């Protein structure tokens, strides 16, 4: 859980980098962004989550709980094909390289 | 509005603290609210005296 | 109305053009021309 | 930890540093030995003793 | 008399129906909830002066209440008190003055 | 009565007298100017005179580290023993909870 | 950081079907928006989890639509179509935010609750000052001190 | 803080006036009342939930 | 009444008390004599004697709507939303006269205090016996609480 | 140079006139100083360039509207 | 107004360490304050256990001491004054009045008069104007006058 | 439309939770186009404790009634359960309901547009009273073997 | 329940039954009706 | 000024005996000019 | 769509430079074709309807600037401010975002009083009816207008200026530090060596140019220096070896080095200095430290029979005034003593505390948003507690509330922080001014916020009006 | 009047002085003690005619000093502290030539042993 005053303090330290001229956690934070933040595609028609059948006599709630839990556990972000990541993925709404990036201004010149 | 009436004159007056009676003297009724909400307690009605 | 606000037009009709086709208008008309109609005339040819 | 934390607050030059922003270890962390480096030092104390958890 | 309200005495008693002596979890699912309702209404009477003639007419109506009231008789009475310096006098504090002690 | 008042100190009283007595012993002043007329420090509370006793403390830090107990038993009241608890409320009469006795 | 006991992960399913109470609610919400902002990268999932949360929201007191009856199924397959779609949507939403918390937590030299992993210098999980003797989960014992992921100068 | 609580007689005053524990030692003589010498100056606490 | 409602009707109660009230009168009542809480409270607040003035903006465009364009910017109350008929102005269209000290009521947190637990004790300090000349002003004052089971009754 | 401390257009000139006329009628909250007024007008005519541009691009995102 | 939280959450289930979901006395409720009455580790309802910490009346009493031990101290800290008898004839013309008692009549006004309506059991005097009738005997004034500033001057505010 | 001649003040009613909230709103036009709201003698962003999300549906009826917001001063006075902090969703629509009614008092007219759209429709929904045979006391009944 | 299995949501009573028809679902943006009407009628003569 | 104020106040064992006359204002009196009569009020309750 | 028919303009400025990809903010900001003759031969080129505003430096401007936004580069304010910024005024400037600055009308009232220090012998005489006989100005106002904003322009005049300007951007770190240590040399004073070490180090790079020309005047040429290290012929130079130590030897470092720094810079009547001290405020009164209690200074030998309660019980001792500080002295001096006229101080009242009124319960650890916000709760007026001028800055007018919020919304949403894709569920500019208006009551810290809150919105029928009755119009024209 | 309010607290209310009288069951009995207190409280507070010594005193919320007073705290024996500092930087730099750091306590604090 995020909080108030670690939000101030990563102001504090943003502020402090950026007037320190320290960009490559910038860069990198930027990046890390760009490959876990593309979007979705949408699924194909039959895809669903598995549900757990229904029993009326007895209905298991531990076992109802335990295949969710795993099959969230084995549903790991590895391996989330939905998502598209990679190199071979083409993004069109951010900055390929940190050559680009606003801070180095400098070299877009004439 | 309008009803004969004889009310005591009020006299204003900044050392009393409270309201000053004086002579009851003829008075015509401008106007009398009967709604609580118009004139709460102690309610009041407007008069005009005619003598002046 | 000239110049109080910017129109919008599908065609961006320049202030000259408007400014010169309602002052060849006024001029075609007979209209006996007054002091503050010209000094207003005179404002707009103030700054262009 | 008890005179410890008086001591902070009799001192001064810390103001309410040491409760709005600092932080302790827990009641049965702070009762371990001068030297202990290890976690489980807690549950070494001896049980036949009723000292209400003081070692 | 001007008649005026009181808020009435409202009473919630929350018990048991239940007679198992056994389960509790049902003796608690049982609970019921009566209230006891007792409903007052204020008479104010300013009288200008003390007359003893009113007040016998007054506490004498609690003799033809109708069933089941009972009634109560607040009384606010001007009354002269004497103040006297003879008795309560006005003198300086003692030359040794009385301390937490006493 | 808790909390407990610790012993009084000599030049604690302000930042003049503390840094002439503990710090430098060579402040010209002795203490901050004290008005003819006496202060009363606790302004609700009438202590008294000559005790040596605190104040309401202004930080957070020694109202919790200081040595105030906490409520173990069943809270008594000085009046409100009478009545046995709030789910047993105990009343002698039906009169109305906004009752007056003039 | 000031929640230091071991805690109980809940699946991301039982996260998102939390309506407006915590995964949707307004606060953690705006604050998940104003630490992305704070780092520079723009809230492209955090807004596509709250377009479609507010219409949720919005809509969730009436009735479902009256269907003839789709023979071919279509408009079923549709239907779970679009909710899983926004399911993963809201996954993504949720990694982004428990990464990008661990990775500024790092960043700012705070120390996380027990058994959690920051990608900057503690791979292995977080314990300290916990119940157990040990890791819990390596089953290895643990110094007094918690740990010194971060240096001692600031 | 931890003080002695002073109390400036009204003859030694510039000029004399009523002290307030001369006038809460009157109230006492008037009413019956206790005075907790052992009552801290620092619990004079408001029941803010009923007040 | 068939002026306002129940709650209308309760309100300009108040409004008119403190219209009319005036503190040297309340020696002799007790909750009576406490004027209304909002506008007393919010008189008693020194920071709502400083109204602001209108705005630049709204100055500027009231301007160039009454001057330049021959069209005053009409009050919400005088506007003819009715499109069925035209229906009169009514009095308070405009002439109701806006500051700070009166409306909305503002107040601090203390005089709040102050005033609810000072109306709360002072139940019974009511001199129920004067010499005032109307209903109140009496000699000796009789109350018969009369207690039953049912409302009715 | 820098710039001219002048009405620049014609919706500057007019609403300095304007201005003035409300100083001389002294109504409430007029600032009835020169460089106020000044400030009044520039802020008065930047802020209906943005509403110019506003209703400008508006009508550009209305055909830009998925559905 | 107060964004705090004043009651004590309802004895229910065991809370465990999770999203909506934290520990009744995890050290972060109330402040430390609930170390007083936390039972740490697996507790055996026979033969365990403090009844007072498990007692909702109780644990209510307590938080509730504990929010009037807060008020209370942001109230001392807000209180930067102190109090100062004046027999009565040193002081101002607005104080030379019956001020009623604490809590027994209308709230006050200071002398509505000349369009002054503070609070009177509000109003704070400063030090520089009473230096005088303060200290008779000090002769030489030890505080330096107030120094204020004329709104009549013409300053850098009023677009000089 | 019904309001006091005098002052030109529109009283409104609103209540939620059956009980637990009940409003009242006073509603006055200001001529000089400065409007701000208040709550119990303090601004309603301070009451509301800066929430939007919770300040917005107060200004819903102002938009449905196609009016500005300055000009008008809103007063809101809190009746029956009062607690420190009500920013919450349940006070909030006893808030925007209490301002509806205030503008259908003032401004006839405008009574159409919030029918419409529900504005002035009262919930009769309610939090489950108190009862000692459930667990909690409100909804979950205790355990069986 | 009383070692049964839980009924169906279909038999117990509607969750929003003490909600009015207008609240659900709400329709606001009344004002841009007029608005809208309007610029119809002016594309239309368009 | 004296003279309305000779024949509006009156004094305290005036007052007192005044309104015993004609109210019937029960309680004792007082001539002596150490005494002072005060015309307070007294409430009871009597229930049966 | 004109979307690939758009290529980015060439780079000019920083500001230039963060512009985020084309395809993202097509949709919040439309592009319109805007035709004129290139070098005779027209030429029909596809173009933003929205562009940052001009960064400039401040010398270029002007009055017609008043109320307008500009922009500062992204390494004229690593060389301008390195002390940092004010406590809540950088969080509007991400790293990708243009660093954007409101003109106010006092920011041109300041600018110009910046300019006439410049050379402020020529214009003593018009510098002394501006302060009325003051020492400086001090600004106050309700929380969270622009007056930390304000000291940051001033403090970017001044060094742009180039005029030595010591700046304080954050009172906290002095006078509500973390730890407070007794002066070296001066009896009866405390320092702050943690703001201090801090201080010296962002005073010295800020005033490099300044301070290597300057020349000590009442400076020992004897203090203690390590081998290696050179003796400080140079105001520069001193104030690196200020720093420039290992601790603990850095704790006395400091000590002395302020007081002679102070010093040095009160024994100057020719060059103008310019000061800013954001948050005076906790520069006239008691700072958050206690006095120590004297058993701490006096050795005990048995503890459980010593006549001492500090391990018993805890107490409350006077606090420390924060005219006691060796730094805040060289200040008090300045202000009180006079035969100094070419110090100007520029300062600010902070009013960022956790709110209280009447009861105060125990605050949410999490969801607490003032929790890192100081707390002092005494009431403060500038007017009495102050020797400068006071200046009276409110809230924003629309004029200028409309300027920031528009350039919140469209610089964001043109950086890549906005909507972009999603620029349809969002409503228009006029209606998110509007309710924004209602919602921050015109506070400049409130619109920020608001703008972040923006999204939360649930009550926003527009846009599903406007889908509508396009979706409408559309099937209309298909039917005919 | 004054000494009156200040003798009785919350007996006296809106101007009109109020004893409730519970001591005694009989209310006979009850409003002659309820006459005798009124008569004692009376007394005690005309003591005002007596003198100016027993008129209450009024409480008056004095100011801390303000911050123009509070910043003269730093010239207080301005020049005997910039002599004496001349000295103390001496001292200071003489034991900073034989000890790495050097802390106040031993250059002007005094902290005695025993
Ligand atoms: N001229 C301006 N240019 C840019 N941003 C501004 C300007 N004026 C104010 N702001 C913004 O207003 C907000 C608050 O400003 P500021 O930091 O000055 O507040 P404050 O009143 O000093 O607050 P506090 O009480 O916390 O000290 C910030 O987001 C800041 O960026
Ligand atoms: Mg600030």
């Amino acid at each position: 859980r995020l909080t108030y005053d670690h939000l101030d303090q990563l102001q504090q330290w943003t502020m402090r980098a950026t007037l320190d001229g320290r960009t490559e956690e910038f860069n990198r934070i930027r990046d890390l962004h760009r490959e876990w933040s593309q979007h979705p595609l949408m699924p194909v028609l039959g895809d669903v989550e598995p549900k757990f059948p229904l029993n009326l006599f007895k209905q298991n709630h531990r076992a109802k709980k335990r295949f969710l839990v795993r099959w969230h556990k084995a549903n790991t972000p590895a391996n989330w094909l939905w998502m598209p990541r990679g190199p071979t993925v083409v993004t069109p709404l951010h900055r390929t390289n940190p050559t680009q990036y606003p801070e180095n201004w400098k070299q877009m010149v004439q | 509005e309008g009803l004969p009436v004889r009310a005591r004159r009020p006299i204003f007056s900044s050392s009393a603290e409270q309201r000053i009676a004086g002579g009851p003297q003829r008075a015509v009724i401008i106007q009398y609210h009967h709604q609580p909400f118009f004139n709460p307690e102690p309610r009041l009605v407007k008069v005009a005296f005619q003598c002046d | 109305r000239m110049v109080d606000a910017d129109f919008d037009d599908q065609r961006p009709v320049s202030e000259r053009r408007l400014f010169l086709s309602l002052l060849t208008m006024i001029s075609y008309s007979g209209v006996l021309y007054t002091s503050d109609l010209m000094a207003q005339l005179m404002e707009m040819v103030k700054y262009s | 930890h008890r005179p410890v934390k008086r001591l902070f607050c009799n001192i001064g030059l810390m103001g309410p540093q040491i409760t709005t922003k600092a932080r302790w270890k827990p009641y049965r962390f702070a009762t371990n030995p001068a030297g202990t480096s290890k976690a489980e030092r807690m549950y070494q104390r001896d049980k036949t003793v009723y000292t209400h958890g003081h070692n | 008399p001007h008649v005026e309200k009181l808020e009435p005495w409202v009473r919630m008693a929350e018990f048991w129906t239940s007679s198992s002596d056994t389960s509790f979890t049902e003796l608690e699912m049982s609970t019921a909830h009566y209230e006891f309702r007792k409903f007052f209404r204020v008479i104010i009477c300013k009288l200008p002066f003390q007359s003893t003639e009113f007040e016998k007419r007054m506490y004498d109506i609690r003799h033809w209440l109708h069933r089941q009231t009972s009634c109560e008789f607040h009384t606010i009475y001007r009354r002269n008190v004497i103040h006297d310096s003879a008795v309560f006098p006005t003198e300086h504090d003692p030359a040794t003055p009385t301390t937490h002690e006493h | 009565r808790f909390p407990p008042t610790p012993s009084e100190t000599p030049a604690t009283q302000d930042w003049m007298a503390y840094t002439a007595k503990y710090l430098d012993k060579q402040f010209t002043i002795s203490a901050e100017p004290a008005p003819v007329y006496n202060v009363n420090k606790l302004w609700p509370m009438q202590q008294i005179p000559g005790k040596v006793d605190q104040t309401p403390f202004e930080e957070d830090q020694t109202w919790l580290l200081h040595s105030i107990p906490v409520q173990q038993l069943e809270m008594h009241h000085h009046e409100k023993d009478l009545q046995d608890l709030p789910f047993i409320n105990h009343e002698q009469f039906p009169r109305s909870l906004e009752w007056n006795a003039p | 950081n000031t929640f230091l006991t071991s805690s109980v992960a809940t699946p991301p399913i039982s996260v998102i079907r939390t309506g407006p109470k915590w995964w949707a609610h307004p606060e953690r919400m705006v604050r998940q928006k104003l630490m992305y902002f704070t780092l520079g990268v723009d809230q492209l999932p955090l807004r596509r989890t709250a377009v479609i949360q507010r219409d949720l929201q919005r809509f969730h007191m009436c009735k479902p639509p009256p269907r003839v009856g789709d023979s071919t199924g279509y408009k079923r397959s549709r239907a779970a179509q679009l909710n899983t779609w926004y399911r993963r949507i809201q996954y993504q939403e949720y990694h982004m935010q428990h990464l990008f918390t661990r990775h500024v937590w790092g960043l700012l030299r705070v120390y996380p609750g027990n058994t959690t992993k920051i990608q900057g210098k503690a791979d292995d999980g977080y314990v300290g000052y916990d119940s157990v003797p040990f890791h819990r989960y390596n089953r290895a014992p643990l110094p007094f001190p918690a740990r010194e992921l971060y240096e001692r100068r600031k | 803080g931890v003080h002695r609580v002073g109390y400036t007689h009204p003859s030694t005053l510039p000029v004399p006036c009523a002290q307030r524990w001369d006038l809460r030692l009157a109230r006492a003589r008037i009413f019956q009342e206790y005075i907790e010498e052992k009552a801290p100056g620092a619990w004079q606490l408001e029941d803010e939930r009923s007040m | 009444f068939n002026e306002f409602d129940a709650k209308g009707r309760e309100y300009v109660q108040y409004m008119r008390e403190f219209a009319r009230f005036d503190p040297r009168k309340s020696r002799g009542n007790g909750q009576k004599g406490f004027p209304f809480r909002d506008a007393y409270l919010t008189k008693m607040n020194e920071a709502n004697q400083k109204t602001p003035p209108p705005t630049l903006e709204t100055i500027m465009d009231r301007a160039v709507r009454e001057h330049h364009q021959h069209a005053r910017i009409l009050s919400p109350l005088e506007v003819q939303r009715d499109v069925g008929r035209l229906e009169p102005i009514p009095s308070y269209a405009g002439k109701i006269n806006a500051d700070r000290s009166v409306f909305p009521f503002q107040w601090k947190t203390e005089d709040w205090y102050e005033y609810e637990v000072a109306k709360v004790r002072n139940r019974r300090f009511v001199f129920e016996n004067t010499e005032e000349d109307g209903i109140r002003g009496s000699e000796v004052t009789y109350k018969i609480v009369l207690e039953g089971f049912w409302d009715h009754h | 140079m820098q710039k001219l401390l002048s009405p620049r257009t014609a919706r500057h000139a007019r609403l300095f006139r304007l201005a003035g006329k409300l100083a001389d009628s002294g109504s409430p909250g007029v600032p009835k100083s020169d460089g106020e007024r000044l400030v009044w007008v520039n802020s008065h005519v930047r802020r209906d360039k943005d509403i110019s541009l506003s209703q400008e691009e508006e009508r550009i995102r209305e055909l830009m509207m998925p559905l | 107004v107060s964004t705090g939280e004043f009651d004590h959450p309802p004895f229910q289930f065991r809370q465990r360490h999770t999203f909506n979901t934290t520990p009744l006395h995890d050290a972060n409720r109330f402040g430390g304050r609930t170390a007083y009455l936390r039972e740490i580790g697996p507790v055996n309802i026979k033969k365990q256990g403090r009844r007072f910490k498990k007692d909702p009346r109780t644990v209510q009493f307590n938080v509730d001491v504990w929010c009037a031990q807060q008020t209370l101290r942001k109230r001392w800290k807000q209180r930067d004054w102190e109090v100062i008898e004046i027999p009565f004839r040193l002081v101002p013309r607005e104080q030379q009045r019956v001020i009623p008692e604490l809590y027994t009549d209308i709230p006050q006004m200071t002398d509505p008069a000349r369009n002054d309506f503070s609070n009177i059991r509000n109003k704070v005097y400063d030090r520089e104007e009473l230096q005088g009738v303060l200290f008779p005997a000090a002769g030489a004034m030890l505080y330096p006058p107030l120094q204020r500033v004329d709104k009549q001057a013409m300053t850098l505010d009023k677009y000089l | 439309a019904e309001v006091d001649p005098e002052t030109g003040i529109a009283v409104g009613r609103g209540c939620a939770d059956g009980e637990k909230y009940h409003f009242t709103a006073l509603l006055r036009e200001n001529r000089d186009h400065n409007g701000i709201i208040t709550v119990m003698g303090k601004p309603l962003s301070l009451v509301l404790d800066n929430k939007a999300w919770l300040m917005e549906m107060v200004l819903m009826p102002f938009d449905e009634a196609n009016l500005d917001y300055r000009d008008f001063d809103a007063h809101i006075v809190s009746e029956g359960h009062a607690m420190p902090s009500i920013a919450n969703e349940i006070a909030a629509f006893a808030l925007r309901m209490a301002v509806a009614n205030a503008l259908v008092k003032l401004i006839p007219l405008t009574r159409i547009p919030l029918k419409k759209s529900g504005l002035l429709s009262v919930d009769r929904r309610r939090e489950r009273g108190q009862f000692p045979g459930y667990l909690d006391g409100k909804k979950v009944k205790r355990r069986f073997a | 329940r009383r070692g049964k299995p839980r009924p169906r949501a279909g038999m117990f009573p509607d969750k929003y039954r003490r909600v009015p028809m207008l609240l659900k679902p709400q329709q606001g943006g009344q004002q841009y009706f007029n608005h809208f009407l309007i610029r119809s009628t002016n594309d239309r003569l368009t | 000024m004296h003279i309305f104020i000779r024949l509006s106040y009156v004094p305290h064992a005036g007052a007192a005996t005044i309104a015993r006359l004609s109210r019937r204002r029960i309680g004792p009196i007082g001539l002596e000019p150490h005494q002072f009569n005060v015309p307070a009020e007294l409430g009871f309750v009597e229930q049966y | 769509s004109l979307a690939a028919m758009y290529m980015r303009p060439p780079v000019t400025c920083y500001t230039d430079a963060c512009e985020a990809p084309v395809a993202m903010w097509d949709g919040a900001i439309p592009l319109k074709e805007t035709r004129k003759l290139k070098n005779g031969v027209p030429v029909r080129t596809v173009s933003r309807t929205y562009s940052h505003p001009p960064q400039l430096t401040p010398t270029q401007l002007s009055f017609n600037d008043i109320n307008s936004m500009y922009c500062v580069g992204n390494d004229e304010l690593i060389q301008f401010f390195p002390e940092g910024l004010g406590g809540r005024v950088f969080q509007t400037m991400p790293p990708g975002h243009p660093r954007g600055f409101l003109y106010r009308k006092e920011t041109h009232l300041l600018n110009l009083f910046v300019d006439k220090v410049q050379h402020w012998h020529t214009k003593r005489s018009v510098l002394s009816s501006l302060t009325n006989g003051r020492t400086g100005f001090i600004v106050d106002g309700p929380t969270g207008c622009g007056k930390s904003a304000l000291m940051c322009q001033v403090v970017h005049f001044a060094r742009s200026r180039n005029i030595v300007t010591l700046y304080v951007p954050d009172a906290k770190v002095w006078t509500h530090g973390e730890w407070c240590w007794p002066s070296t040399i001066l009896p009866g004073f405390f320092d702050a060596p943690d703001a201090a070490r801090s201080f010296l180090k962002y005073f010295a790079v800020a005033n490099r140019a300044t301070l290597t020309s300057w020349k000590l005047r009442c400076t020992p040429k004897d203090l203690p220096t390590e081998q290696g290290e050179r003796q400080p012929q140079n105001l520069y130079e001193l104030c690196e070896w200020g720093h420039r130590a290992v601790a603990p030897a850095s704790i006395d470092r400091q000590s002395v080095c302020v007081k002679f720094l102070m010093d040095e810079l009160s024994e100057e009547k020719k060059l103008p200095v310019v000061i800013v001290v954001d948050g005076w405020n906790l520069f006239s009164h008691e700072t958050h430290f206690r006095y120590p209690h004297p058993d701490f200074l006096r050795g005990l030998a048995s503890f459980n029979e010593s006549s001492t309660d500090i391990d018993l019980y805890p107490q409350e001792l006077p606090r420390i005034p924060a005219s006691r500080l060796s730094f805040v002295r060289g200040l008090n001096k300045m202000i009180l003593s006079g035969d100094d006229p070419n110090k100007f101080f520029i300062t600010c009242t902070t009013r960022d505390f956790k709110p209280f009124d009447g009861i105060s319960g125990f605050p949410n650890v999490e969801t607490d948003r003032f929790a890192n916000s100081l707390d002092e709760y005494a009431p403060y007026d500038p007017e009495k507690d102050s020797h400068f001028h006071p200046i009276q800055i409110g809230n924003f007018d629309e004029y200028e509330y409309r300027s920031f919020l528009r350039f919140l919304i469209n610089s964001g949403e043109l950086a890549g922080l906005g909507w972009g894709p999603l620029w349809h569920a969002s409503s228009d500019f006029e209606r998110k001014l509007y309710k924004i208006g209602f919602l921050s009551g015109r506070n400049p810290q409130g619109v920020v916020d608001h703008y972040h809150q923006e999204l939360v919105w649930r009550y926003d029928y527009q846009r599903t009006r406007q889908k509508q009755y396009l979706l409408k119009r559309r099937m209309e024209g298909m039917s005919r | 009047e004054r000494r009156l309010r200040i003798l009785a607290q919350h007996r006296v209310g809106m101007g009109v002085l109020k004893l409730d009288a519970d001591k005694y069951e009989d209310q006979a009995d009850n409003v002659t003690f309820g006459t005798t207190k009124l008569s004692e409280l009376l007394a005690d507070a005309r003591k005002a005619q007596l003198g100016e010594e027993y008129w209450p005193s009024v409480e008056l919320k004095v100011r801390k000093p303000s911050g123009q007073s509070k910043a003269h705290y730093s010239l207080i024996d301005n020049e005997r502290i910039e002599k004496r500092s001349g000295e103390l930087y001496e001292k200071y730099r003489d034991a900073k030539k034989r000890s790495l750091f050097v802390t106040p306590m031993e250059t002007w604090l005094e902290v005695k042993g025993m």
